[PDB]
RNA sequence: GGGAUAAGUGCUGAAAGCAUCUAAGCAUGAAGCCCCCCUCAAGAUGAGAUUUCCCAUUCCGCAAGGAAGUAAGAUCCCUGA
RNA sequence: UUGGCACCUCGAUGUCGGCUCAUCGCAUCCUGGGGCUGUAGUCGGUCCCAAGGGUUGGGCUGUUCGCCCAUUAAAGCGGUACGCGAGCUGGGUUCAGAACGUCGUGAGACAGUUCGGUCCCUAUCCGUCGCGGGCGCAGGAAAUUUGAGAGGAGCUGUCCUU
C-alpha cells in the first residue's frame, strides 16, 4: 500500500528508511506500505 | 580622456584543465579571462580576450547528485517538443556542449556573447591541435 | 548490405508457379560500375559510390570527366553512396549488376516521388472537406489554426504546398527474378517515383 | 575604473576590497579613481603604490 | 556490538596483499577475489591477522566501518570453503538438468529456461529436484540464484518453482 | 533489436554483532527515455568532409590596391516534360 | 461548475452548441509493467509507475449533458477567450412581425412556450506552409557526402498450437 502516514501495526513489522521513503516492511504481505 | 583602446589590443591563449573541478567555479573563472577581467586595458567594448582552450572535457566532476538531478532542456519551436537530457548523458556522449553552453549562460548576451564565445574553444581531452599557437598554462586561482 | 541503382519502366502482371497474380516492376539497373570507394581510414565512414547509365560527352564536365579515371570507363550521370556494404569485396572498376538479387531476397526500394505539383490542403495532407451543402461556405479549406492567448500558429499546423518531390524508401519487397541476359529486374508491387525515374534497389533491414 | 583596478591589483596579489583599504590607511591618498586607474598606463607606478599598500597590510 | 572490531584470521593458506590502493588482493587455492575499498579505509595487516582502523568517528565511517571487515570475512573464507547455495524444485511437471553448461529447466512455461553461469561459478546439478550453485563471491553467487529463484516464483497456494533451500513460504488456502 | 532508467523485484552487507534492496557495491525491469526504421539537413557564421577540374594572365597605382580580357565551368535565348 | 468583487474593455473584447484542425496537462478508459488481494485457473477490486499511440456509427432533442440501439482492446476527463465566425453553419437565446397561457384597468410584460427573421472585409505586419533572388563559407568550379539538429512513425483484435 501506498499512504502518507505510514505506520507499523503488528509488533512484527519493522520500519526501515529506504532512498528517502520511510518504508515499513514486514512479515505479512499487507503491512506492505510506504509513502511516495 | 582616459584611455580606452580600439585595434592595439593582442590576444594570448590559454589552457584551463577541467580534471578534479567543478563545472561551475571555473566557468566563472574561465568568462572573465574571455571577456577580459583581469588585462589592465579594460574597455567593455572592444573584444578584450585573450582565450582559454579547454582540455580534458571528458574529466569535469560536479558535486551533488547533479549528473542524474540537473538535466539540460533543449525545447524547439514545435510543440512539446522538448528534447530534455540528463547530465550523465551529456557527461558520456558529448560535453563539447555542457561546457559552451555553460561558458554562453556566463557572458553578456548580444554581439559580444557571440564575440566572446567565438573565442573559446573546447577539446576532449587531451588532444588539441593548437601546436601553432603555442597556449601558455593558465592555472586556476580556486 | 547489397544494393543496386537504376531507372525503371512501369508495372507488370506476372503470374508464376500458382493460379496467382503479382504486380511487377521492371528496373533497368544495371550495371553499376565502382567509382569511388568512401573508406573511413580517410573520411571516417564506410561508403561506395556507384555511378549509373552513361551519356555521351557534350553532357559532362572536365571536373567529372576526370572523376571516372580511377575506374577508366565512360562518363555517368547518376551516382549515389550505400552505407555501408560488407568490407569489401569490391574493387574501383568492377561492373556490378543485377547477378547478387535472387526470388526471395527482401529488399528496401528507395526513389525520388513522382511529383504533382502545387495541392492543396486535403490532397497533401489527407485533410477532410466540411460540408458541400447545407448553406455552408466553407469546404476544401483547411480551417481553424490555433487557440487565442498563444497568439501565433503552431510550427507544423498543416497547410497547402507543393506536394511530392521527396525521396521515398519503400520497404520488404520480394525481387522476383533476375534477367541479366536483358539486364532487367522485377519486383513485387509499386515502387515511388515516376516513369523513368532513378531508383536505388537496396537489401532490406531484416528481420 | 575600478575594474581596471582590479585588473591591476590582482597581478600584485591584492583585491579592490583591501586594496583601497591600503590606500585609505598607508597614505590618506585622495586619489582621483580615474587616475589610480592612469596609473596603470605608466604601470609600475601603481605597482609602487600597490608596494605603499602592503606596508600596512601588516 | 560492533563488527569492524572483530578479527580475521587467516591460518592457511588464504593469501592476502596490501595492493595498493586499496585493492586488497586475497589469494588462495580456489582463486583471487579483488574487491576494491574507499581510501578512508586503512586496513592493518597483523601477524595472521586482518584488522580495520578507522579514520575517525561519523555515521559516514560507521556505516563502512563494519562492512570493509565483512567483505573481506566473506572474501577470504570463500577462498577457502566456496560457497554454494540450495534450490530446491518443487511441482509436478518441473524438472531439471544442465546441458554444456546451461541449466535447462523445463518450467511450466511452454519453452524452457536457461540459465548461462558466469565465469569462476559451477551450478552442479544433483538430481531432478535440486540445483546447487558453486562459486566464490557471495555478491555473485546468491545473485545467481536470484536470477534463478525468479524463473517461476514461488506461489503461495502451491509453492512451486524454484525455491531456496530452507525457506518457508506463506500459505494461502485456495478454494 | 541494443543501451541506460520508473514502480518493482533483489544478491551482499553494516551502521543498529542478528536482521536490514542502500548507506559504499553489483544487478533485472515498462507500449515510457535515447538510438536503431524513414524523412529533412553545413546559412551548423562552429558555413564540415572527400573526388576531380581550371590555373596561377594583361594593364595602371613605386606600394596597399584597382580595373580590362580569360580558362574550369555556368547564364541569357530556344524545343520542351 | 453555481458563485462573490467590479480591477482590462459599453468611440463595440461576438455570446450556446455542432463541422473542421488540433495541441497540452495528466488526477488514466485501454494497451506495457508491477504490489496487495476477501487473487484456486477465468474475469475482477484496489494502489502504483507510464503520455508513446488509440481513443466509434447512430435515435432523440438547438442542445453540452443525458438515456437507449449495436459494436468495441476501450468508447477517459480537463485547459487552451466554457479552443476555433477577418475558417463555416444560426438550430436556441435576445431586434422589429405573429400567436397562446398568465399578469396589468391599459400601453404592454415574462430565464413560460411557439412559426418566420440581410452573419460584411481585395491580408499591412508577426506568424504558419511551399517556392525563389542576392550574399557568405579566405581563388573560382562540378559531384557525393558526414550529421550537431529538426521532424514522421509509436495503436492493436482475433485465430491455431503449445
Amino acid at each position: 500500500k501506498v499512504r502518507p502516514s505510514v505506520k507499523p501495526i503488528c509488533e512484527k513489522c519493522k520500519v526501515i528508511r529506504r532512498k528517502g521513503k520511510v518504508m515499513v516492511i514486514c512479515e505479512n504481505p499487507k503491512h506492505k506500505q510506504k509513502q511516495g | 580622456t582616459p584611455m580606452a583602446n580600439a585595434s592595439t589590443i593582442e590576444r594570448k591563449w590559454l589552457v584551463v584543465d577541467a580534471a578534479g573541478k567543478t563545472l561551475g567555479r571555473l566557468s566563472s573563472e574561465v568568462a572573465a579571462i574571455l571577456r577580459g577581467k583581469h588585462k589592465p586595458t579594460y574597455t567593455p567594448h572592444v573584444d578584450t580576450g585573450d582565450h582559454v582552450i579547454i582540455i580534458n572535457a571528458e574529466k569535469i566532476e560536479l558535486t551533488g547528485k547533479k549528473l542524474t538531478d540537473k538535466i539540460y532542456y533543449r525545447h524547439t519551436q514545435h510543440p512539446g517538443g522538448l528534447k530534455s537530457r540528463t547530465a550523465l548523458e551529456m557527461r558520456t556522449n558529448y560535453p563539447e556542449k555542457m561546457l559552451e553552453l555553460a561558458i554562453k549562460g556566463m557572458l553578456p548576451k548580444g554581439s559580444l556573447g557571440r564575440q566572446m564565445f567565438k573565442k573559446l574553444n573546447v577539446y576532449r581531452g587531451s588532444e588539441h591541435p593548437h601546436e601553432a599557437q603555442k597556449p601558455e598554462v593558465y592555472e586556476l586561482r580556486g | 548490405t547489397k544494393g543496386i541503382l537504376g531507372r525503371k519502366i512501369g508495372m507488370t502482371q506476372v503470374f508464376a508457379e500458382n493460379g496467382d497474380l503479382i504486380p511487377v516492376t521492371v528496373i533497368e539497373a544495371a550495371p553499376n560500375v565502382v567509382l569511388q570507394k568512401k573508406t573511413a581510414e580517410n573520411d571516417g565512414y564506410e561508403a561506395i559510390q556507384l555511378g549509373f547509365d552513361d551519356k555521351r560527352e557534350k553532357l559532362s564536365n572536365k571536373p567529372e570527366k576526370g572523376h571516372v579515371a580511377k575506374a577508366e570507363t565512360a562518363p555517368k550521370r547518376f551516382v549515389k553512396e550505400l552505407r555501408g556494404v560488407e568490407m569489401d569485396a569490391y574493387e574501383v572498376g568492377q561492373e556490378v549488376k543485377v547477378e547478387i538479387f535472387s526470388a526471395g531476397e527482401i529488399v528496401d526500394v528507395t526513389g525520388v516521388s513522382k511529383g504533382k505539383g502545387f495541392q492543396g490542403a486535403i490532397k497533401r495532407h489527407g485533410q477532410s472537406r466540411g460540408p458541400m451543402s447545407h448553406g455552408s461556405r466553407y469546404h476544401r479549406r483547411p480551417g481553424s489554426m490555433g487557440p487565442v492567448d498563444p497568439n501565433r500558429v503552431f510550427k507544423g499546423k498543416l497547410l497547402p504546398g507543393r506536394m511530392g518531390g521527396e525521396q521515398i524508401t519503400v520497404q520488404n519487397l520480394e525481387i522476383v527474378k533476375v534477367d541479366a541476359e536483358r539486364n532487367l529486374l522485377l519486383i513485387k508491387g509499386n515502387v515511388p517515383g515516376a516513369k523513368k525515374s532513378l531508383i536505388t534497389v537496396k537489401s532490406a533491414v531484416k528481420s | 575604473w575600478i575594474t581596471r583596478i582590479n585588473a591591476a591589483a590582482r597581478m600584485n596579489g591584492l583585491s579592490y576590497s583591501r586594496l583601497m583599504h591600503g590606500l585609505k590607511l598607508s597614505g590618506i591618498e585622495v586619489n582621483r579613481k580615474m587616475l589610480a586607474d592612469l596609473a596603470v598606463n605608466d604601470l609600475t607606478a601603481f605597482n609602487q603604490l600597490a608596494d605603499a599598500a602592503k606596508a600596512q597590510l601588516n | 556490538s560492533r563488527v569492524g572490531k572483530k578479527l580475521l584470521e587467516i591460518p592457511s593458506d588464504v593469501t592476502v596483499t596490501l595492493n595498493d590502493n586499496n585493492t586488497v588482493a586475497v589469494k588462495g587455492p580456489k582463486g583471487e577475489l579483488t574487491r576494491t575499498f574507499h581510501p578512508d579505509m586503512e586496513i592493518k595487516v597483523e601477524d595472521n591477522v586482518l584488522t580495520v582502523a578507522r579514520p575517525s568517528d561519523q555515521k559516514e565511517h560507521r556505516a563502512l566501518h563494519g562492512t570493509t571487515r565483512s567483505l573481506l570475512g566473506n572474501m577470504v573464507e570463500g577462498v577457502s570453503k566456496g560457497f554454494e547455495r540450495g534450490l530446491e524444485l518443487v511441482g509436478v511437471g518441473y524438472r531439471a538438468s544442465k546441458s554444456g553448461n546451461k541449466l535447462v529447466l523445463n518450467v511450466g512455461y511452454s519453452h524452457p529456461v536457461e540459465i548461462v553461469p558466469e565465469e569462476g561459478i559451477e551450478i552442479e546439478v544433483p538430481s531432478q529436484t535440486k540445483v546447487v550453485v558453486k562459486g566464490t563471491d557471495k555478491e555473485r553467487v546468491g545473485a545467481i540464484a536470484a536470477n534463478i529463484r525468479a524463473v517461476r516464483s514461488p506461489e503461495p497456494y502451491k509453492g512451486k518453482g524454484i525455491r531456496y533451500e530452507g525457506e518457508v513460504v506463506r500459505r494461502k488456502e485456495g478454494k
